């Protein structure tokens, strides 16, 4: 039926910047036009900000713009500011006399760049109550930073720990445009007394920032 | 006035059906065509079909084998019935009136459908603050919240009364096939002594709620 190829899946633009998003029909929509963007910011429903290709919604500020011709759409943000952080679709109807079919872009996710930022970095012990199930989680927190890249590894007793870690990182900040990031290790409680030092380095670029414990110590 | 209400979601058993109705007010639901439309955690927009104002059903060629669309005048609904669920078709789901090429365009709020193979409330434990706190400086504490399925959990502190600085991660699906995350929050280190710190973690999957006063650890 008809498909909407929506590129790139993901951009990084500076406030101010312009920024262009692409749909390409699989095949014509109907008259020609009927192709509309969606704006998604993080847990809220998607927003309608153009429709007809080109038609913008009353009260959609006039810095989006869309285009298309052919069968290529494209959105246009013309200067980009910080609450245009969210993701983008496009989606397109198909119609015949025995055909009614809609479809959504992949979606585009939009970042603000910004400068880079030094996260807060924090490690924290396992509690004595888990223990007791046998299991200990180890927590190391990288708080608002940018970029989101950052290289989180784990020491045991200076042992480079592998495949017992997994990290989450949140959605960009709306009041500082940062990420924050958890990387969480998990070890049995066997292993964990087996140990005395724990500690996490967290490297960006050309500097490494290593927090530990030692395990009982105060 | 206009409005369009998705009711009917839950917790699905893998091979159950899921059944939602779409409720207009403010206008005729037959004078208009209808999509449902539905978004997995974290995940794109993806079409299931659409009703037109004539009453015609148009689905996604991947839901047609398992869903129908219909309409009632006299309800002013829509409804959409999906059966043989699985993991994968866990998602908010929408009805919608799209506005690819006209003025009208209407959504609803949007309702949880979520197929679960396993239920199991969470586990909380304490990110106590560094005794290493710097004093007149920032603080960080926070609440693990591990072990459950499915997902959601809900986490505020302080009863919401607590919102700045608060960082709640994404879950991640551990290696035991169970949700993890945690929920932090930075402070002013000059508080610990006297504020009150407590995460309420929800789990509405397991009719779970935990409540952890969250204080530096004893030496
Ligand atoms: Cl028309
Ligand atoms: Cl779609």
């Amino acid at each position: 039926d008809i498909q909407m190829t929506q590129s790139p899946s993901s951009l990084s633009a500076s406030v101010g910047d312009r920024v262009t998003i692409t749909c390409r029909a699989s095949q014509s929509v109907w008259r020609n036009k009927f192709v509309a963007w969606y704006q998604q910011k993080p847990g809220k429903a998607p927003k309608r900000l153009i429709y007809a290709i080109a038609s913008l919604y009353s009260g959609v500020p006039s810095r989006f713009s869309g285009s298309g011709s052919g069968t290529d759409f494209t959105l246009t943000i013309s200067s980009l500011q910080p609450e245009d952080f969210a993701t983008y679709y496009c989606v397109g109807h198909y119609g015949s006399e025995n055909d009614a079919y809609y479809a959504f872009g992949q979606g585009t996710k939009v970042e603000i760049k910004r400068t880079v930022a030094a996260p807060s970095v924090f490690i924290f012990p396992p509690s004595d109550e888990q223990l007791k199930s046998g299991t200990a989680s180890v927590v190391c927190l990288l708080n608002n930073f940018y970029p989101r890249e950052a290289k989180v590894s784990w020491y045991v007793d200076n042992a480079l720990q592998s495949g017992n870690s997994q990290e989450s990182v949140t959605e960009q900040d709306s009041k500082d445009s940062t990420y924050s990031l958890s990387s969480t290790l998990t070890l049995s409680k066997a292993d964990y007394e087996k140990h005395k030092v724990y500690a996490c380095e967290v490297t960006q670029g050309t500097t490494s920032v290593t927090k530990s414990f030692n395990r009982g110590e105060c | 006035e206009v409005q369009l209400v998705e009711s009917g979601g839950g917790l699905v058993q893998p091979g159950g059906s899921l059944r939602l109705s779409c409720t207009a007010s403010g206008f005729s639901i037959d004078s208009y065509g209808f999509s449902w439309v539905r978004q997995a955690p974290g995940k794109g927009l993806e079409h299931i079909g659409y009703l037109t104002a004539g009453g015609r059903a148009f689905y996604a060629s991947w839901a047609k084998s398992r869903s129908t669309i219909t309409r009632n005048t006299n309800e002013n609904t829509v409804t959409l019935k999906m059966n043989s669920l699985r993991a994968e078709d866990t998602a908010v789901y929408y009805c919608a009136k799209l506005g690819t090429g006209s003025r009208f365009a209407i959504w609803g709020q949007g309702t949880l459908v979520t197929v679960f193979n396993q239920i199991k409330g969470p586990s909380v434990f304490p990110l106590a603050p560094s005794s290493k706190s710097t004093s007149g400086g920032t603080a960080a504490l926070g609440c693990l919240v591990k072990d459950y399925f499915p997902e959601p959990v809900t986490v505020s502190w302080n009863s919401g009364a607590l919102t700045s600085g608060v960082h709640t991660f994404p879950a991640v699906l551990q290696s035991s096939g169970l949700y993890s995350l945690s929920s932090v929050v930075t402070v002013p280190s000059s508080s610990l002594g006297t504020q009150t710190y407590i995460c309420n973690v929800n789990h509405k999957p397991s009719n779970t709620k935990v409540d952890k006063k969250v204080e530096p650890k004893s030496c």
